[PDB]
RNA sequence: AGUGUGGAGAUCGAAGAUGAUUAGAAACCAUUGUAGUCCACACUGCAAACGAUGACACCCAUGAAUUGGGGAU
RNA sequence: GAUCUGGUUGAUUCUGCCAGUAGUCAUAUGCUUGUUUCAAGGACUUAGCCAUGCAUGCCUCAGAAUCACUGCAGCAGGAAUCUGCGCAUGGCUCAUUAAAUCAGACGUAAUCUGCCGCAAAAAUCUUGCGGCCGCAAAAUUGGAUAACUUGGCGAAACGCCAAGCUAAUACAUGAACCAACCGGGUGUUCUCCACGUGAGACGCCCAGCGAAUGAAUGACAGUAAAACCAAUGCCUUGCAGUAACACCCAGCAGUGUUGACUCAAUUCAUUCCGUGCGAAAGCCGGCUUGUUCCGGCGUCUUUUGACGAACAACUGCCCUAUCAGCUGGUGAUGGCCGUGUAGUGGACUGCCAUGGCGUUGACGGGAGCGGGGGAUUAGGGUUCGAUUCCGGAGAGGGAGCCUGAGAAAUAGCUACCACUUCUACGGAGGGCAGCAGGCGCGCAAAUUGCCCAAUGUCAAAACAAAACGAUGAGGCAGCGAAAAGAAAUAGAGUUGUUUGUCAUUUCAAUGGGGGAUAUUUAAACCCAUCCAAUAUCGAGUAACAAUUGGAGGACAAGUCUGGUGCCAGCACCCGCGGUAAUUCCAGCUCCAAAAGCGUAUAUUAAUGCUGUUGCUGUUAAAGGGUUCGUAGUUGAACUGUGGGCUGUGCAGGGCCCUUGCAGCCCGUGAAAAAGAAACAAGAAACACGGGAGUGGGUCGCAUGUCAUGCAUGCCAGGGGGCGUCCGUGAUUUUUACUGUGACUAAAGAAGCGUGACUAAAGCAGUCAUUUGACUUGAAUUAGAAAG
RNA sequence: GGAAGUCGGCAAAAUAGAUGCGUAAGUUCGCAAGAAGCAUUGGCUCUGAGGGCAAA
């Protein structure tokens, strides 16, 4: 009753439920990137589709069209700052050829593993889930945190986490209480 | 009649979020139309931020602190529309309401003794009882004895303190005008030629300082000076020029980067 | 009650309008005055907006104006002699706008003598009593003005035809003007 | 419009013929509208003529326009 | 084909009759035969009423023919 | 992502449907459910029926208190009750409803309009003193009636009488002088001039706003000179100059507006009878405390401009012809005079004339409240919209009406029909399609919860101080697998059994959860912070144990089973089952999705199986038996290569030709001043200061001086050129289309910017740490058709 | 009260003139039809409408 906030959707199920090629390809993306289910991939697919559709529209207008000149320039900034597109790729046609693995490459769970912080991509997810990593000195507890290129050098352990400037973690805390009580 | 005004039905220039309030201050009748006015509660709370709530807004207004056209107003629903001098002596704000290039309301701060100088556009010329020529203006004021050369469409600069008109600016080509309606509203430009269609609306072709050729209905223009170079009163900070949106985007991105 | 809306009317196509709304006070009607000749009886009506309408029931006098002389006098109403709507309104002596009436012609005779010094019959005004300065004024007016025989004969008889120009059921008064020119000659044929 | 019928007294019927565009089929269709117009004795138009009408107050159940020219 | 009213009624022939065939066979076959079939006037308007192929217009490769009108020898 | 697959045959290629497949803020249901954010929620059917409680009331410096009310010592609060304002807004629901409602765009010059803004206001014979007269002047007006008291009636009743006081800003009456300008009608009135458009004073009758009737204004704008006569100006004793005016006013209006007004406003004549008008004959504050103190209010009239109301209608708006004619006694289309209305109008009476609508679908019938919008979609489209914003309508069904500015009002009245409740049987009551909640209906849908803290509404009203307004509107919680975003169920090792599985040995970490110095919050609950800062609990089967359908094909997953033996069954379709079941009824494993997954019914895509884009008609379904033939659709060519010069392109076969520039009376004629020829209505010929902010470009001296004449000129003239207005003239030119622009509510959909930790969001916020910058931002779009 | 009387509505009752509106099945399209049914009606005092002849 008179509630006025949007709640949209971010994913779509595949049209053909049982494709051997699609099921095996999606299972490869799950283990290789450490995802809990296929909805993360389908979220990525919807994310990539939307940029593709608006790009498709922009390339039909002349390069001097103010809508093309403004929204084309904007979508380049969105691609470069989030690391999706290489900075020397300046044309609007390189957005079209964007791929699914490129988007998950910028996920924090991927970047944490690739920076040497996490030995495995599954270690990265739980480590992020356990408030152990801070981006620009801000705790992030979400594996799907797409990181900008300018914030890549600020990735570190959170100053509150046991691995760093914070107090000791749970195991070193509960067992210490056990020894003191046993006295 | 109706007394409530819904949040969504409220004018967009008031900048009230659709999540905080279900209702909005319905502007009680007065000098300005409720579609073209900021209620004195909205002005004192959402624009000047002197009031935290609406309950703290009635505290200020009922005290008689807020002066409009050299007159204290106590009702929070007071229209307090365009080209009015608002003064709060406790803080000495002494600003007037104007329209910026994007068409929104602007609290243009005024200098000392500039508050006395105020303009208003003649909308109707008629005789009152006893053969008295009377001119009513966009503010709703009635001038009992105007200039013999004053016509409809001209603006008289009117002294609020003296309660007397001091000069007249006739609506002709080659004058400085500011648009008051539509998306074109808030742009200062020069009347190059006005096309007169009897019965229907009149079309005013304008040309601002930068050379942009734009038009609008003649009921939206407001003479503000004799020429584009010299204006009677101060205008919002953009100087009435709407620059390109792409260049609007580039400069603010550069300025934001210059901070870092 | 009585309504003035178009919902009960047939469409120009002849179809029947299906009404989906109850009657409204903003479209009401009232019962007519049927104002008759008699001693002054009126009834106020509280119209919309607080204003009062004076529903006249009977009337006997009103200001009747001589148009060609820009003069008007209060006279009593003697009879109603013509109605363009129906004979039943004449027969019942119903006072409505544009109805032809007969009024007392005495004040117009007194005024004419006081103004031009021409007593048509020739308390009562005496022309010869006027100071000698006045006859100079009368001579100036007599060259400016020339009266019609048809009207003058009506003054001599004592009753003059007139036409009601007010709405008795709306304003509560029965004012009129005297029939002059071709308008009078139009109604004389019907009355004959 | 065009004078359609002059069979009343001081009143004429005019036709406003126009083409309506159907968006789905990308094509037009001929449509017409009828108006009852008061005609002064200064004009005396004929069937098939051409008139200019102007909007006035309700003059009758159907009349809201008055003849301004006859072409 | 059927209907109405007047004709006509040679042949053929729904219905019907008789004889065969047949397990049965007023079916195919045989001999007949009414209405029809033919005409005038008036109805009906139901076809494999078909080229199972709507009408109008333009372009369109080849050989031998065919019907009507023209031109040349 | 502009996508298909299984089923007709012994096989084949088609047509064609069935079945499959994905989505739905799309409903129900079955199974299952650890965290968090954001949420729809008795619409579908019965606009069915309902107990209870609440939902619209309101007071301060500022209308009224002698509460036998309170506290102090007359003051300050102040119940009740008059008075004033509001209750016509909000909130529900969607029954009615197709030239109606509605959307966009226009009107009201056809009107009404409380609260709110800005203005205007000279009518008025009053009062205290002696007998209408005289004196005098800060006007020292009059009756009620509330509350309250007494008596009370009545079962009760949001029921009632009678008597005594008593107020107000309730009701009524009424203010002469101080205090003007202004004109009309007059006097057998007085002073004069010659012997009447003569002049001057004085007496009286009217000359206020508004309303009624009538008369005049509310402009002209297509000619130049003389006589003549009467009157009146002047010079002096005949017409040059010259506003108008027989003074106390020597310019105190010869000039409203609109596109257009019978409008605004002014003058003249008659009129206002309750159906109008006070300086409320009002209240409160300040100082210098004033028969002239200065403010804040409050109110009656008049006025317009805002907030609204009502009416009208330019284009648009589902299915149906097994609905073809509709309307017109007794209004149907129009006219005349009226009536009624706030106003126009056949809205209505009387009288006239036959009109008005329809195959471009009238009339009738059926389903529906209309938009903004939702779902789906390559595009075109198809479909849904009771539901939060806007418009309309209703309050069981009907119909009438009072008050009020505004109601045909319903938590207002009156009546009838259906139902209904209390009663002392005399009688009196009711209207949840408000909130919360019951019964029935159903496949189907929350708590008789907290609070005015935010947003707003009303109100006599800032807050505070004996001093705290109402609010089931609304906000915040409970229930809530409609739906949506982020996300648990674990991360690493050493040894043995290139990898990899399995049995070990462990290691560290976080959350669910338990709490708090506390934070949030009206208070709470939720989230966020923390497990001491000297001092804050907890995961190893990390039992803090994941389900729903399947495993012949479509369609990912088995030579395992075991029975039934065409049975029991499965199976959306094809099919499985008749004793070695591919399909049945279970284990394991495996598959798919996953805190989610089946089933049913609708709808979109699939579907080029509705085809405008974009289908098919020989034989698959489908060209009418043939001609004629109206509406309807479609419809053949033609007014039409512009030329020259310089430079330039692998030009090409002095000429033609791309690109760039300058010329062209830009066919021919006839001379670009003129005239002529083309044109030119956005043109030309007249003609208007009341046309141009003083008649547009091109420092003392003339007028005159009883003049704020303190005013005018200071180039003379001519000539054309133009911004405005009017009249006269083209044997008069539009529309579709297309390019720009104006006009156009949010919510919703795109989109710029924005690390709300991310996202679904929101329009915020960022920085130095500062007594503030960013003169912070809140961009831009699209949104049918018609105008 | 209303056919319960009686073989049986026998007999009686009942409807009724004129004007306007309205009228079903069936049909040989002519009818059925006065189908069936509603409504008005008096007396007075008026007002309209419907004509003949003569005159430049
Ligand atoms: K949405
Ligand atoms: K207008
Ligand atoms: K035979
Ligand atoms: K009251
Ligand atoms: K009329
Ligand atoms: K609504
Ligand atoms: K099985
Ligand atoms: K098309
Ligand atoms: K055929
Ligand atoms: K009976
Ligand atoms: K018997
Ligand atoms: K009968
Ligand atoms: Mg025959
Ligand atoms: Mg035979
Ligand atoms: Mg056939
Ligand atoms: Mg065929
Ligand atoms: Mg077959
Ligand atoms: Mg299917
Ligand atoms: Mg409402
Ligand atoms: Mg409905
Ligand atoms: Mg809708
Ligand atoms: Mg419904
Ligand atoms: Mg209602
Ligand atoms: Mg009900
Ligand atoms: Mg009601
Ligand atoms: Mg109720
Ligand atoms: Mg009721
Ligand atoms: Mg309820
Ligand atoms: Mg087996
Ligand atoms: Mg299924
Ligand atoms: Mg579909
Ligand atoms: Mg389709
Ligand atoms: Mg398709
Ligand atoms: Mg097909
Ligand atoms: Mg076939
Ligand atoms: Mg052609
Ligand atoms: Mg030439
Ligand atoms: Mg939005
Ligand atoms: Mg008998
Ligand atoms: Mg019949
Ligand atoms: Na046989
Ligand atoms: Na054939
Ligand atoms: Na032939
Ligand atoms: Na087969
Ligand atoms: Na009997």
């Amino acid at each position: 009753m008179r509630n006025y906030n949007n709640f949209n959707r971010v994913w779509k199920a595949p049209r053909r439920p049982f494709e051997k090629e699609r099921l095996d390809r999606e299972m490869k993306l799950c283990g290789q990137y450490g995802l809990r289910c296929k909805r993360e991939i389908w979220r990525v697919n919807m994310t990539l589709s939307k940029m593709r559709r608006t790009a498709r529209l922009l390339l039909t207008l002349p390069e001097n069209h103010p809508r093309r000149l403004l929204e084309g320039s904007a979508i380049m900034r969105r691609c470069h700052e989030y690391g999706f597109l290489d900075e020397e790729k300046d044309k609007l046609d390189y957005v079209l050829s964007l791929t699914v693995p490129d988007i998950l490459e910028r996920r924090l769970q991927t970047i944490v593993f690739k920076a040497g912080l996490a030995k495995s991509v599954h270690h990265a997810r739980v480590l992020i889930q356990q408030r152990h990593i801070a981006v620009a000195k801000q705790i992030v507890t979400i594996p799907s945190f797409i990181v900008r290129v300018s914030s890549e050098r600020h990735i570190a352990f959170a100053d509150a986490s046991p691995f760093g400037n914070g107090r000791t973690g749970r195991v070193k805390r509960v067992r210490a209480k056990a020894a003191k009580r046993h006295a | 009649a109706k007394k409530h005004l819904k949040r969504l039905y409220a004018p967009k220039d008031w900048m009230l979020s659709k999540l905080t309030g279900v209702f909005a201050p319905r502007p009680r009748p007065g000098p300005h139309k409720l579609r073209e006015c900021l209620p004195l509660l909205v002005i004192i709370r959402n624009r000047l931020k002197y009031a935290l709530n609406a309950r703290e807004g009635e505290m200020i207004l009922r005290q008689g602190l807020v002066h409009v056209d050299n007159h204290p107003r106590r009702d929070g629903k007071y229209p307090a529309g365009f080209m009015d001098v608002v003064e709060i002596p406790k803080t000495g704000d002494r600003f007037r309401l104007m329209y910026d290039v994007k068409g929104r309301f602007a609290l243009v701060n005024l200098s000392e003794a500039e508050a006395q100088i105020k303009l208003m556009k003649v909308v109707n010329l008629y005789t009152a009882t006893g053969r008295v020529p009377v001119a009513v203006t966009h503010d709703g004021h009635r001038i009992r004895y105007p200039d013999p050369h004053t016509s409809i469409g001209d603006t008289i600069v009117y002294n609020v303190k003296e309660k007397k008109c001091v000069d007249l600016i006739k609506n002709r080509q080659g004058k400085a005008v500011i648009v008051t309606g539509g998306a074109n509203r808030g742009r200062i430009g020069e009347i190059v030629k006005v096309e007169c269609h009897p019965g229907a609306f009149n079309i005013a072709h304008l040309k601002d300082a930068s050379g942009a050729e734009f038009a609008t209905r003649a009921a939206n223009i407001f003479v503000i000076g004799k020429d584009l170079n010299n204006l009677q009163v101060t205008v919002p900070k953009q100087q009435g020029l709407r620059m390109n949106v792409i260049q609007e985007r580039e400069e603010r991105l550069i300025a934001a980067e210059a901070r870092k | 009650g009585i309504v003035r809306s178009r919902l009960h009317k047939r469409k120009i196509t002849g179809g029947k309008t299906k009404i989906h709304r109850k009657r409204m006070k903003a479209e009401l009607g009232r019962l007519p005055a049927n104002t008759r000749l008699g001693a002054r009886r009126v009834s106020p009506v509280r119209a919309r907006g607080g204003n009062f309408k004076i529903r006249a029931l009977r009337l006997d006098t009103g200001n009747f104006a001589w148009a060609s002389e820009a003069i008007a006098h209060r006279v009593r109403l003697l009879d109603v002699v013509y109605n363009a709507t129906s004979n039943e309104l004449v027969r019942t002596k119903t006072l409505v706008k544009n109805c032809i009436v007969a009024v007392d012609a005495a004040p117009f005779k007194r005024w004419y003598a006081k103004h031009y010094g021409i007593d048509l019959d020739a308390d009562k005004y005496d022309v010869n009593k006027a100071s000698p300065k006045l006859q100079r004024e009368w001579t100036r007016r007599r060259r400016n003005h020339r009266v019609e025989k048809a009207i003058a004969d009506q003054l001599r008889e004592g009753r003059v035809l007139a036409r009601i120009t007010s709405r008795p059921g709306q304003s509560g008064r029965a004012d009129g003007i005297l029939l002059e020119g071709a308008e009078l000659q139009f109604y004389l044929k019907r009355l004959e | 419009g065009v004078v359609h019928s002059t069979k009343m007294h001081r009143t004429i019927i005019i036709r406003r013929n126009y083409l309506h565009f159907i968006k789905k089929y990308q094509r037009y269709q001929k449509r017409h509208k009828s108006l009852a117009v008061h005609c002064s004795p200064a004009f005396d138009p004929k069937q098939g003529d051409e008139v200019v009408i102007g909007q006035c107050r309700p003059l009758s159940k159907t009349i809201r326009y008055n003849v301004l020219e006859v072409v």
